[PDB]
RNA sequence: UAGGGACGGUCGGGGGCAUCAGUAUUCAAUUGUCAGAGGUGAAAUUCUUGGAUUUAUUGAAGACUAACUACUGCGAAAGCAUUUGCCAAGGACGUUUUCAUUAAUCAAGAACGAAAGUUAGGGGAUCGAAGAUGAUCAGAUACCGUCGUAGUCUUAA
């Protein structure tokens, strides 16, 4: 028997009621039980009797975080599968002020978003800069390089020489 | 003198702020057998003294530490800390109660104050590294001291680390031991392998603790090795005036050879 | 009538443990740290290496006797990734599936409560 | 900056409901005021238990006038005086921890305001030259 | 519905000192167990049968204040997040309190600090901490006076 749960913001709940139907199809497929909770505002997630794999409840508990931390729900499915999993990296203490952390922060996204897209298509990850953090799904190679690439932009190296050694390593690894 | 609880009134009109002669006047009234008026004078000292001049009040609030460390007491002594705080900086105010405990001879007060040095100041700056090691020279034990102040040379900066180590050895050289005040400079000489500020050190220490054959040898080889005709001709000018001062004339012109071989290349 | 031990297993990026001890966890029994079962230098944290030290393990502890395993699933927390490698799955997989009965998952990963970076 | 002050009210006249003695309110500011206390604190007193609005209306003419006909001036006007122990309290909490920079700009901040009113009242000659601040 | 000052209940991750707590990390001690464990795209330097890595019990060190943490707060800016206490301070509001033009803007000068020294070749003319030399004081490496090393000068990181 276990039992894990996140609460999520209020704003949620519109979106959270609507993919509820397809949360409950993705974790009974894994025969383990969810409720979310409207009045509290939380998603628990318990393993049943008809359990057999041991390890879905921590997916499951990620999966439900996910949806707590705002990726939607097409993209947060793939944490039911073997080959993908979480990261949070945590980028707020780095760098003394606002000014300089924000202007980094933005560095890490990119003019219209480019350096942070052309990361997820290197990386094979799907990444979310957000607040004083930076969420990531992924492959582990894929987590290992996103790691490396956050928590060396908020040092003062452009994260465009990460994406040029990326692109690199990778048509170096395909001889 | 002003040495009463009138007279020292009366002849203070002319200079309120008068540190010195206030102490004096406390000191008098203590010898005098008046503990009260004399900690009456050593508090309004800083009150007749200006505000703004920070050492005045200091040095009255050392003339009240050294009162209650003669003839008064420990919680006299804490309030002349507290007041030693209230009359300027913290650090600086608790070292001048480890002076105040030195005065007084309180090796366990001694080590209490050093050790409440070298856990803030220690892990501040290399002056509480200074006095620890200060306070277990004064009581020999060189090991204790060296360990002391590397734990503290850990907590604090490694870049001022150099020239504590310098200092360790110029201390062990001075009132310690002779083989590990060179083992000291030859760690120094490591740590600084670009700069012959260790160099230049080891050779003045050893020469001071009167190792010419240490010092001028050193000093030669420091000469001879990888310098300009400056830094060859003072390092060799130096060795020279050790060795003469020794009594070794060929050496001293030996040492000119090896700054004329290194000067031309 | 089930005896438990505990999984202590320790998913990092780079490396799977699996190290069961007793309830307490002053006695170990059985550790089979993956970059053993099969290495290649890069296979070590990877689910076969997991799962083949995980079968292992649990055959030595049916061999001591302990039937069931509270299981504690630790990443590599500290100042650095805090998310379980590849392995963490595979080994209580393993362990589940190789006749040892599962209890009591959670986590203990050292969330580093306000670290050292500067 | 914020309007934070009082309205003083259209009326000049006495309240009508004020059955109070015109002379006693003097006697009771004398009271207060060689018992030892400010005129601000005169004004509020009075104005909060022996209720009278403000006492340029009630009486003939201001308190602190009042006080220097009825011989009770003070040495230093209040502004001055208040300003000149706030001034002195922080220098003492500077010479103390000598590491409150901020309290050192402010020390500035509170010295210059000195200054201001200071010269103010030396070309009005309320308090005369030779006065430099200690 | 200019300015200043007092009062009142406050407000804030504003400041200074002292105190307290937290779990990481690192190191050490004690076990249990055995052959590998870091790290990488792979590897390697390194750690290792006086037992590493892991696990449990502690102890010490220097930091730092996870989430909560926000187009929120405070500060003149740089900036400021654990508790408690002290020291002063500041702002908004309330005011039928007080003074009565006490005012606005910026040429010199300063405290602040975001505000610096990552490794190497080279010239040292001057200066020069580190080291040493004579008197002041129960006690004086500062004071006064010099010899003297890096550095102060330069180039890439």
């Amino acid at each position: 028997e276990s039992s894990f749960m996140t609460l999520f913001p209020k704003y949620r709940e519109s979106y959270l009621k609507t993919i509820w139907n397809d949360v409950t199809r993705a974790l009974d497929k894994h025969n383990i039980a969810c409720v979310l909770d409207l009045v509290e505002g939380s998603m628990t997630v318990k393993t049943t009797r008809k359990t057999y794999d041991p390890a879905i409840i921590l997916k499951a508990r990620d999966l439900i975080k996910l949806l707590a931390r705002s990726v939607p729900f097409p993209q947060a499915v793939k944490i039911l599968q073997d080959d993908m999993a979480c990261d949070v990296i945590k980028i707020g203490n780095f760098v003394t002020n606002k000014e300089r952390f924000v202007k980094r922060r933005q560095r890490l996204v990119g003019p219209n978003g480019n350096t942070l897209k052309a990361l997820e298509l290197l990386t094979k990850c799907y990444i979310l800069v957000q607040g004083n953090t930076v969420s990531a799904m992924g492959p582990f190679k894929g987590l290992k390089e996103v790691r490396r690439v956050v928590e060396d932009c908020m040092k003062n190296i452009h994260p465009i020489y990460h994406i040029k050694e990326l692109m690199i390593k990778r048509e170096l690894a395909k001889r | 003198a002003p040495e009463s609880v009138a007279d020292f009134e009366r002849l203070l009109i002319g200079n309120p702020n008068s540190s010195v002669v206030w102490m004096n006047y406390m000191a008098f009234q203590l010898q005098l057998s008046e503990i009260e008026k004399a900690r009456e004078l050593a508090e309004r000292a800083l009150k007749t003294i200006n505000f703004r001049e920070e050492a005045e009040k200091l040095n009255i609030w050392i003339a009240m530490l050294n009162l209650e460390n003669t003839f008064g007491t420990e919680e006299t002594l804490e309030e002349v800390f507290s007041r030693a705080c209230q009359y300027m900086d913290s650090y600086t105010i608790h070292t001048k109660l480890l002076g105040i405990y030195e005065i007084s001879e309180k090796f366990d007060k001694a080590a209490e104050l050093f050790k409440a040095t070298a856990k803030k100041f220690g892990g501040e700056k290399v002056s509480i590294w200074v006095s620890w090691g200060d306070f277990l020279i004064s009581h020999n034990e060189e090991q204790e001291a060296r360990t002391i102040l590397g734990n503290a040379l850990k907590a604090l900066p490694k870049r001022n680390h150099i020239e504590v180590v310098r200092k360790f050895a110029q201390l062990e050289f001075a009132k310690g031991d002779p083989e590990r005040g060179r083992s000291l400079f030859e760690g120094l000489v490591a740590d600084a392998p670009k700069r012959i500020d260790l160099w230049n050190v080891y050779v003045d220490q050893e020469v001071k603790a009167k190792d010419k054959k240490k010092v001028e040898d050193l000093f030669e080889r420091i000469i001879t090795k990888k310098i300009t005709r400056k830094q060859a001709k003072f390092f060799f000018n130096k060795w020279l005036q050790f060795e003469e001062s020794e009594g070794d004339e060929k050496t001293i012109e030996y040492v000119k050879a090896k700054a004329t071989e290194y000067v031309a290349s | 009538s089930q005896v438990f031990g505990v999984a202590r297993i320790y998913a990092s990026f780079n490396d799977t443990f699996v190290h069961v001890t007793d309830l307490s966890g002053k006695e170990t029994i059985a550790r089979v740290t993956g970059g053993m079962k099969v290495k290649a230098d890069r296979d070590e944290s990877s689910p076969y290496a997991a799962m083949l030290a995980a079968q292992d393990v649990a055959a030595k502890c049916k061999e001591v006797g302990i039937t069931a395993v509270h299981v504690k699933i630790r990443a590599t927390g500290g100042t650095r990734t805090k998310t379980p490698g590849p392995g963490g799955q595979a080994a209580l997989r393993a362990l589940a599936r190789s006749g040892l009965r599962i209890g009591r998952i959670e986590d203990v990963t050292p969330v580093p409560s306000d670290s050292t970076r500067k | 900056k914020g309007i934070s002050s009082s309205a003083i009210p259209y009326s000049r006249n006495a309240p009508a409901w004020f059955k109070l003695s015109s002379e006693s309110v003097i006697e009771q500011i004398v009271k207060y005021a060689r018992k030892g206390l400010t005129p601000s604190q005169i004004g509020v007193l009075l104005r909060d238990a022996h209720g009278v609005t403000q006492a340029r209306v009630i009486t003939g003419n201001k308190i602190m006038r009042i006080l220097k006909s009825n011989g009770l001036a003070p040495e230093i006007p209040e502004d001055l005086y208040y300003l000149i122990k706030k001034a002195v309290s922080v220098r003492k909490h500077l010479e103390r921890n000598r590491k409150d920079k901020d309290a050192k700009f402010r020390l500035i901040l509170i010295e210059s305001r000195i200054h201001r009113l200071a010269r103010y009242y030396r070309t009005v000659a309320v308090l005369p030259p030779n006065w430099k601040y200690e």
